[PDB]
């Protein structure tokens, strides 16, 4: 029925390490800094954002605006009328990127420290550039079941696939709004590959560098993609006992198909 | 109207394995959608307004290595079972509207004679008629073998209405529901891999009752997503609410058409 009538939802935007996009000290004066801050339970306008039909993101009447079109400039709140029309404009992508269409200078957080001011940076698909519009501030804790019904399991620095003892040295994962997959018992540790090329180095290494390579997308076809390198999570040889999850290009075989079981 | 011949995917529960289950469902999925309309990465099914009756239904032939065979007619626009043929007989759920009742006329045109049930195949009706809820009816390969036999003997006369309705709930969940969601498909493959007979978890029940609701929510969403949280369940009966499409992308495989894209182009 009809062309799809699209809306304008009032949602929180959650991003690096779980922190919400925030208008500093709760003040709306033209030029105030948008920053990363702990997510709030309540309804203070400075952490709630309206995604408008015209592509502007608005906390309390004012637009999220970039200072200029250069790597490095900060993002600030600004009255939408006074502000340079396509600097108040942003697109929110299915793969977690809020871009400002003037090259691919992307909303980013370059430290995941509470209070960091948001900047726009060139798009390397990193954890500091993945955002989720959601009023759900806690990450999604899932079990990931993959080849031969075997579960993904981390045991301190490594990750491999083993059988699902539904209580075990864990194999429950927290999937964050920034695009990282973190081992549920140590949540400031990340599923990490020093990607670009390949192979096992899908390790568990701290989330702190927030690299591309620590950012991952669960796609419709069942693969877990590294957005940047373009390669998917792959069990080496289809052999569970080698205990290595490499990074490799999509062929489509079972050793690259995973499932979030909640 | 109809000449052509509808498409036929067959599965057999006889030496059923996780791969032949898996390839049965990709073959069903690839026969329901034409590839044209993907929105936020999930496939959308055809619109029933714009559809020739020859493009309308696909046929699934299921059998036992234990003898029998039955053919279920899936409707391409919502992936759901409209009826079946068993032997010389063809039985259909009771169409709930005038457009559909004309359509069903083109399904198993060779049969001796077609019979239309007094009830619908919506679970609500079927579960009242089985005297048992979907949570009390087990799923697994061994349940579908039984169901193909129950379906097959309603033509002759074993019949027995509770059991027919209980066999319908098993078929729709292991074919239509598994085609619609990669979550329910993998749930069914966990049962085949370990030879489990298991009633579905609260997770599975909620996804099924939310299929039409998630299809609207994703289609009228914005970019990112949505005007209202859809609430869902965990395997254990818990919590959560969904406000965005990204968690849904590895869990919904097909969506029913709700509205056209902003012109013929998007997502
Ligand atoms: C995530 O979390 C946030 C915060 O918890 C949720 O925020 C609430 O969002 C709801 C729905 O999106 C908001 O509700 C609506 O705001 C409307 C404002 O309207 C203007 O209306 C008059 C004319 O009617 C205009 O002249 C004037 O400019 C008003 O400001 C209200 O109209 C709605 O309510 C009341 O509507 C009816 C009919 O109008 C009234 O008669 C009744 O009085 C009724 O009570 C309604 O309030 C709500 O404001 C938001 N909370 C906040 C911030 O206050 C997000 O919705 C949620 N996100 C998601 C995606 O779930
Ligand atoms: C993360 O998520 C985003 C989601 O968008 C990805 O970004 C876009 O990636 C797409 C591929 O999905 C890029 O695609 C190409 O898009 C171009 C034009 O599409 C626009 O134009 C039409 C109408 O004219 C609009 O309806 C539509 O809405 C878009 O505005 C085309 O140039 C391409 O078409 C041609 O490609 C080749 C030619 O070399 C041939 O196949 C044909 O000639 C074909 O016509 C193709 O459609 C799109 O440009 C990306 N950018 C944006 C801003 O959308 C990210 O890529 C993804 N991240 C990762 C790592 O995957
Ligand atoms: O910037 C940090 C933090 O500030 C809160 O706002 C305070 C403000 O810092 C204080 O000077 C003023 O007296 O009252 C405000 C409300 O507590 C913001 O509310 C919070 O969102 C953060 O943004
Ligand atoms: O080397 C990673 C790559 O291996 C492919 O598989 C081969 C494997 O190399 C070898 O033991 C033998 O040739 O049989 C395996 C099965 O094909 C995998 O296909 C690929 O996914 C990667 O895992």
């Amino acid at each position: 029925a009809d062309v799809c009538m699209d809306p304008e939802p009032i949602v929180r935007i959650v991003g690096r390490n779980g922190l919400c996009v925030d208008v500093r000290d709760g003040r709306f004066h033209n030029g105030n800094a948008i920053q990363l801050w702990p997510c709030k339970s309540n309804t203070d306008a400075n952490q709630l954002w309206t995604l408008k039909r015209d592509n502007t993101i608005r906390s309390n009447g004012k637009c999220l605006t970039t200072y200029g079109y250069s790597p490095g400039v900060y993002v600030m709140i600004y009255d939408c009328n006074t502000a340079a029309t396509d600097a108040t404009r942003w697109q929110i992508w299915d793969n977690g990127t809020i871009i400002n269409p003037r090259s691919s200078l992307v909303l980013a957080a370059t430290s995941g420290n509470s209070g960091t001011t948001l900047t726009v940076q060139t798009n390397i698909y990193a954890v500091s550039q993945g955002w989720l519009p959601t009023n759900n501030t806690q990450p999604f804790v899932t079990t990931i079941v993959g080849l031969y019904g075997l579960c993904l399991q981390a045991n301190s620095g490594q990750v491999w696939i083993e059988d699902c003892s539904s209580e075990k040295a864990e194999q429950q994962w927290a999937l964050y709004a920034d695009g990282s997959i973190r081992p549920q018992q140590n949540r400031d540790n990340c599923l990490t590959s020093d990607s670009n090329i390949r192979e096992t180095v899908v390790k568990i290494l701290s989330c702190g560098p927030a690299s591309s390579g620590q950012r991952w997308m669960f796609k419709n076809d069942g693969t877990i993609l590294n957005l940047y390198s373009g390669l998917v999570l792959d069990v080496r040889a289809s052999d569970p006992s080698l205990k290595q999850i490499i990074l490799y290009p999509l062929h489509g075989d079972p050793n690259q198909i995973w499932l979030p079981l909640f | 109207i109809f000449p052509k011949q509808y498409p036929i995917i067959n599965f057999t529960t006889a030496g059923a394995t996780v791969q032949s289950y898996t390839n049965f469902i990709r073959a069903v999925r690839g026969r329901l959608t034409t590839g044209a309309d993907v929105r936020h990465e999930i496939p959308v099914l055809p619109n029933r307004v714009g559809l020739p009756i020859n493009q309308r239904f696909i046929l699934v032939e299921l059998s036992n290595h234990a003898e029998l065979s039955v053919t279920l007619a899936l409707d391409v626009t919502n992936a759901y079972v409209v009826g079946y043929r068993a032997g010389n007989s063809a039985y259909f759920f009771h169409p709930d509207n005038q457009e559909d009742a004309e359509a069903i006329t083109h399904l198993f045109t060779d049969v001796q004679n077609r019979y239309t049930f007094a009830f619908g195949g919506n679970y609500d009706r079927l579960e009242q008629l089985a005297g048992n809820l979907r949570e009390n009816i087990e799923l697994g390969n061994g349940p579908l073998e039984e169901a193909i036999s129950a379906l097959y003997y309603y033509s002759t006369g074993g019949t027995q209405l509770p059991t027919l309705a209980r066999s319908f709930i098993i078929c729709i969940q292991m074919i239509s529901e598994a085609a619609r969601f990669q979550y329910i498909e993998g749930e069914m493959r966990t049962r085949i891999r370990y030879n489990r007979r298991s009633a579905p978890d609260p997770s599975v029940i909620t996804l099924e009752n939310s299929w039409g609701r998630l299809s609207t929510a994703i289609q009228e969403s914005n970019q990112g997503a949505f005007a209202s949280p859809i609430q869902l369940q965990r395997r254990n009966g818990s919590k959560f609410s969904v406000y965005d499409v990204s968690i849904l992308i590895p869990i919904i495989a097909l969506m029913v058409y709700r509205c056209a894209p902003p012109p013929s182009s998007q997502f």
